[PDB]
């Protein structure tokens, strides 16, 4: 399968092979039994080069895991505020709740990531949501000792 | 000296005798094998953690280990990776000339105290230290056909009632078990344990206490009360030693009256201590054990020993278990051994043939038939001495010798004839004046022969110690064969010979010998003619003597060059590669259908598939698997069609067709190692996996834009792939009563499996392992069903104190010398040489991203000596035939011989297409000798006539060339007919035969068809110009 | 095991020197098989049992 | 350089050219005297 040969290039990096791949048609929507697809893993690895030629592809940009996690929920967790920012714009849940309950915000909040965090605030993100624990973006920051991300979300 | 033993025959006897004995006594208490050691000394450090990812395993063990590794002495670098599969392998080479066991034992040490250090389960798995460099005599198959008996069943028995009788068998060193012996194992089930309010952590308490050994005291021990009549000792409890006894363990008594056995939450059975992998024999369960040679052994007599043993305990194998031989090194030096011999007897036979053809009398024909045995024997002797054993490469070190040999005895035989017949001389002063003339001559070449051959055995590391066999080797026979020829020889022609008249050349005579003579006499006429107009246009020769040069440098360049030839060894391997996160089963039909290709496309060729699913010599776990191929002997498989090769690359394009994994089959290495490069990309600052992972496809990708200098760069470990992160919640678990511990046990040992202790099963001691039953701990939606007991006695679930998440991590992470790294194998592209694609290699790495360094290993280090050392021999060379000729001059003449050999063999390589390996450049070394012994000689007599009966220059060159003839044609014609066999060989260790054969054979006949017109040349030119 | 077997317990400085320290029974109680049954230990309700 | 060091006060500084490349006598407790009774045999 040339999916399989997607998600490979997708998570390396290759925007040539990528391209490429977007030429003959592979499946834009190849799964692994993780549930990943080749958006989750290139916002989770950040290259964004390949998250725009994968969403002006047809990708689904709220895929959802088998634990029910998102490509939002990639790109916050881990520090891409890029690549956050061109995810917004092409339609992604911004309060997209893990199995866990957990939100794109909770996983930028418990990493810090101040930056990230005021991007999701401005775009409808909750600041009540809480977590499958019941934790919100304020209990997790506070806990975790972040004093500038606890007035940011005050 | 010659004088001193033709008057003295029986003292030369009684030296040929003491050579023999010694000799004899030699080759019957010396070892034997296919391969001497070659490879560094090299430790391997292995441990084990049961349930632990790459990740855990060297954040605990592998750098704790690295740490410790100091202080040990001769270290060249230390290797280590970690696998999934909770398993650890650090490898310790060292220096060449390193005594391994006190390598070992510093190795050894300096990890126990280290231990100390290591997580608790890791010391109770163990830490195993060994010898990694050496290699297998053979692996012995243990299957059941019956279908009776799992490969568990069959691995306990092995090491129960085979391994022990087998490691005591004379010659064998090591034995290693391909499989596990029994262990005792409780599957839990976590849908009864919650029932009845139980945990893991209980069931593994209840175990240490109702499976332990109790110490108790005695009756009327010391001291006692004076008047105590008996003394015996007490016995309290045992360890448990039935599967019936570990389920009657009670683990809790309700407040009912009833209780709850070990029985009622688990299933209790007897399995093995892990289940990574499963092995199968054509299809069937199997098991093995992998046999080691010990130093100094006979390998021979050690096969024979183990089958001898293996047939002494067969009436006591179970129904259906028979033994098996997948793999076997033992029939390769039979052949090697036999075809040595072989080839050494009717080497003596053409010797014979040819000797009665020129000579025409049994007597002198006799002559060669004894002095050429002698020093065969003799330089057995002189191996022993200095340590060697008779093995592949010394066995080929003398079947090129061979030709050294028989031309010694050839020459003082014929020269005495030569005498005899131009002169009225008798057999007694027609030997001396005979050796007289040959004396300094022959001690010369034995200085020369030694310049040529000893600096050989000067190379550095595992090229060193396979040039050292060849050279050491041929210089002993050489000397031996010299001194022979200035002792036995002279005396035997003193003594054996027959007079014959002068001017008698039997060319009136009758029949062919009468024929044959005057054919022969007229034909050293038209020689001597063409020599005499040769010397009269000296000028064009040289010319042609040019373009030989030229077309040998042209025709060398253009070789390629491998190590050791490759060989059929009748087996091959085939890798097999599934996708990450594959699982065991899948992988098992990949393998079956690879089985089942070579049962049936190869029926005719193949004997059986050892398919082995979920190991790897470059990654080991479910998603990967190795089948050894076995084939059917050599006299089954007629023609290339049916060699490794041919069916190995026909084995390759077929499996292309499977689009669910990537499966390729490939000849093993001719000594267990390749071409290629070895390098190591190593995290030098603090850069992580991640970043260092980039630098690595960085470099890779850099690599592939040079496809005309790098080929086959590839990354030589596993890609990473995704895991299964669980978030253990603090707060809630502290807030529901809960034990972090309870909760990191209950996963552990449900999920990971833990070892608990040991117990007796059938007199030996075996372990006991706990975990989940297999249905209830494959999904992350199955660890919602564990609970765990809080401290208000209620149970609560894995969901209600965790989160998850999917993770990328290593499933095999690499270190070099203590930093993290990452393998890269490639190889030079064609026609480019290894030392130019290395230093390409080290171009592109230095474009790399800070803090990002590189270093080579393995054979890419210990990679330079070649010209150096035949500086150094070339200048000896020269001084020796300096000191033999009394001039500065002179010594030209002969050394300018070399290329005339060398061109031929080159001619012959090229031709069959064949390479530039070790066995081709031993062969050169000796047809550029016995070329060379033959200008000295042709040399010396022209020399001589014009010092001593103050001949022409010219004059004197046809007279030496023509006293020369008949010797060295001789010599060279039963050399080719000799060599033949080897030349055509196939199959069965031909790929070295046919490089040892069409290298001399091409080579011998260029080195005498154009000596015995240049050398005449450059005497002459030479002695015009000084 | 510590009353009829001994135990060794730790070390103590014996005029300068190191040395062990055991728990065992006297003689006279670990003699005779019955002496089994004069060995007593206590219960998780502080109640002795033979 | 020791014989400016000699003036420090409550110090033992000594620089030495090292050997290339005196006695060195051992008191012994041979009974079990103790620390304290091995130091008056010193003193």
């Amino acid at each position: 399968d040339l999916g399989k040969k997607l998600l490979e290039a997708a998570r390396a990096g290759q925007d040539d092979e990528v391209r490429i791949l977007m030429a003959n048609g592979a499946d834009v929507n190849a799964r692994d039994f993780t549930g990943w697809t080749p958006l989750h893993l290139a916002a989770h690895f950040g290259h964004l080069e390949i998250v725009e030629v994968l969403l002006k592809n047809g990708a689904d940009v709220n895929a959802k895991d088998s634990l029910g996690v998102t490509p939002l929920h990639l790109a916050a967790r881990r520090g891409h505020l890029e690549i956050v920012e061109v995810l917004l714009k092409n339609g992604a849940d911004v309060n997209a709740s893990d199995s866990h309950g957990f939100t794109p915000l909770h996983l930028a909040a418990k990493r810090g990531h101040l930056e990230i965090v005021e991007v999701l605030l401005k775009n409808g993100a909750d600041v009540n949501a809480q977590d499958k624990f019941g934790k919100t973006a304020f209990d997790i920051s506070i806990d975790n000792g972040n004093e500038d991300l606890a007035e940011i979300l005050q | 000296m010659p004088n001193f033993f033709i008057d003295r025959p029986i003292f030369a006897w009684v030296i040929a005798i003491i050579i023999m004995l010694a000799g004899g006594l030699a080759i019957l208490k010396l070892p034997v094998a296919q391969y001497p050691t070659i490879a560094p000394p090299a430790v391997t450090i292995s441990a084990s953690y049961p349930g632990a990812d790459a990740k855990t395993v060297q954040d605990t063990v592998t750098q704790v280990i690295e740490q410790n590794m100091n202080g040990i002495d001769n270290l060249m670098y230390m290797s280590s990776n970690s696998d999934s599969t909770g398993t650890v392998q650090i490898t310790l080479t060292f220096e060449s000339g390193t005594d391994a066991d006190i390598a070992q034992v510093q190795v050894q040490n300096k990890l126990q105290l280290a231990m100390p250090l290591l997580p608790q389960e890791v010391q109770q798995q163990g830490v195993s230290v060994e010898k990694s460099s050496s290699s297998f005599l053979m692996v012995v198959g243990v299957i059941n056909t019956d279908g009776t008996m799992t490969q568990e069943d069959i691995s306990d028995y092995v090491a129960a009632n085979m391994k022990d009788a087998i490691s005591r068998t004379s010659g064998v060193g090591d034995v290693q078990l391909f499989g596990s012996q029994y262990a005792m194992r409780i599957w839990m089930n976590p849908n009864e344990l919650n029932k009845f309010q139980l945990t893991p952590v209980d069931v593994i308490t209840a175990i240490k206490a109702q499976n332990a050994q109790v110490a108790a005291g005695q009756l009327g021990g010391t001291p006692p009360v004076k008047g105590q009549q008996l003394n015996a000792s007490i016995i309290a409890q045992t360890r448990l030693t039935s599967t019936e006894e570990f389920g009657k363990i009670l683990l809790k008594v309700n407040q009912d009256g009833s209780r709850v056995l070990l029985r009622d939450v688990a299933k209790i059975e007897l399995g093995g201590e892990n289940y990574d992998i499963i092995a199968e024999f054509n299809g069937q369960p199997a098991s093995g054990l992998g046999i080691k040679l010990a130093t100094g052994a006979n390998a021979l007599d050690t096969a024979a020993a183990i089958r001898a043993e293996l047939a002494k305990m067969e009436p006591f194998f179970p129904s259906g278990l028979k033994i098996v031989y997948p793999y076997d090194t033992t029939p390769f030096v039979k052949i090697s051994i036999h075809e040595v011999v072989k080839t050494l007897v009717e080497a003596i036979i053409l010797v014979f043939l040819v000797m009665y053809l020129f000579l025409q009398n049994f007597r002198a024909t006799l002559i060669p038939t004894i002095a050429v045995p002698v020093v065969l024997l003799g330089t057995f002797a002189v191996l022993a001495a200095f340590g060697f054993s008779i093995n592949t490469l010394t066995m080929f070190g003398m079947v090129l010798a061979i030709g050294l040999l028989v031309d010694d005895a050839i020459v003082v035989v014929e020269n005495v004839e030569r005498v005899m017949a131009e002169e009225g001389l008798p057999p007694k002063e027609a030997t001396r004046k005979s050796m007289g003339q040959i004396q300094g001559a022959l001690v010369g070449i034995a200085m020369v022969l030694s310049a040529v051959f000893v600096p050989m055995a000067f190379f550095g590391g595992s090229t060193g110690a396979i040039y050292r066999q060849f050279s050491i080797t041929i210089v002993s026979a050489m000397a031996l064969s010299v001194l022979v020829a200035l002792i036995l020889t002279p005396a035997l022609c003193a003594t054996m010979l027959k007079p014959i008249a002068k001017g008698d050349h039997g060319e009136g005579k009758k029949g062919f010998f009468g024929w044959f003579n005057r054919m022969f006499e007229k034909s050293t006429h038209h020689y001597t003619d063409s020599v005499g107009g040769i010397l009269r246009s000296t000028g064009r020769y040289l010319v042609l003597y040019l373009i030989i040069v030229v077309g040998m440098a042209y025709l060398f360049v253009r070789l390629p060059s491998s190590f050791l030839p490759d060989e059929d060894q009748g087996v091959f391997m085939t890798m097999v590669q599934l996708p990450a996160g594959a699982t065991q089963e899948r992988t098992q039909k990949v393998l079956n259908e690879v089985t089942h290709y070579y049962l049936t496309k190869e029926k005719n060729n193949v004997e059986s598939v050892f398919a082995v699913n979920g190991f790897g010599f470059a990654g080991r776990g479910q998603n990967t698997g190795i089948a050894f191929v076995s084939l059917k002997d050599w006299a089954d498989r007629p023609g290339e069609e049916n060699k490794v090769e041919a069916i190995t690359m026909r084995a390759t394009r077929a499996f292309s067709q499977i689009k669910d994994a990537m499966v390729f089959a490939f000849n093993l290495p001719a000594i267990v190692t390749a071409t290629g490069f070895d390098f190591e990309l190593i995290d030098q600052a603090g850069l992580g996996h991640e970043k260092l992972t980039q630098a690595r496809n960085q470099l890779l990708a850099e690599a592939a834009k040079h496809p005309d200098m790098l080929t086959s760069v590839r990354p030589n470990g596993l890609e990473d792939t995704p895991q299964f992160k669980i978030d253990i919640d603090q707060e809630k678990a502290q807030a529901l009563g809960v034990s972090i511990n309870d909760i990191n046990t209950t996963l552990g040992a449900a999920w990971g499996g833990s070892y608990v202790n040991d117990f007796i099963d059938r007199g030996r001691v075996k372990k006991v392992y706990v975990m989940s039953e297999a249905k209830y701990r494959m999904l992350p939606d199955d660890i919602g069903d564990w609970y765990v007991r809080a401290a208000d006695g209620q149970m609560v679930p894995f969901s209600a104190f965790s989160s998850s998440r999917w993770e990328y991590g290593s499933p095999r992470l690499e270190r070099y010398n203590g930093l993290p790294s990452m393998e890269i194998l490639g190889q030079a592209a064609p026609g480019k040489s290894t030392g130019e694609a290395m230093e390409l290699m080290e171009q592109l790495a230095s474009k790399l991203p800070t803090g990002v360094g590189y270093d080579w290993t393995g054979m890419s280090y210990q990679e330079n000596q070649a010209p150096s050392l035949y500086a150094i021999s070339l200048i000896v060379v020269f001084l020796c035939l300096a000191a033999l000729y009394e001039s500065w001059s002179i010594p030209f003449s002969v050394m300018l011989v070399v290329p005339l050999g060398v061109i031929g063999a080159l001619l012959a390589a090229t031709f069959r297409g064949l390479t530039n390996d070790v066995y081709f450049q031993v062969g050169l070394l000796t047809t550029i000798g016995l070329s060379a012994k033959n200008a000295i000689l042709i040399v010396e007599f022209a020399k001589d006539l014009m010092d001593k009966e103050g001949k022409g220059l010219i004059e004197a060159t046809l007279d030496a060339v023509r006293m020369r003839l008949r010797p060295i044609l001789m010599t060279s014609l039963a050399f080719i007919l000799g060599v033949m066999p080897l030349v055509i060989s196939t199959g069965a260790g031909s790929g070295a035969q046919n490089a040892v054969g069409t290298g001399v054979m091409g080579g011998m006949v260029t080195a005498t068809v154009l000596a015995i017109f240049f050398v005449p040349v450059f005497f002459v030119v030479v002695r015009r110009r000084f």
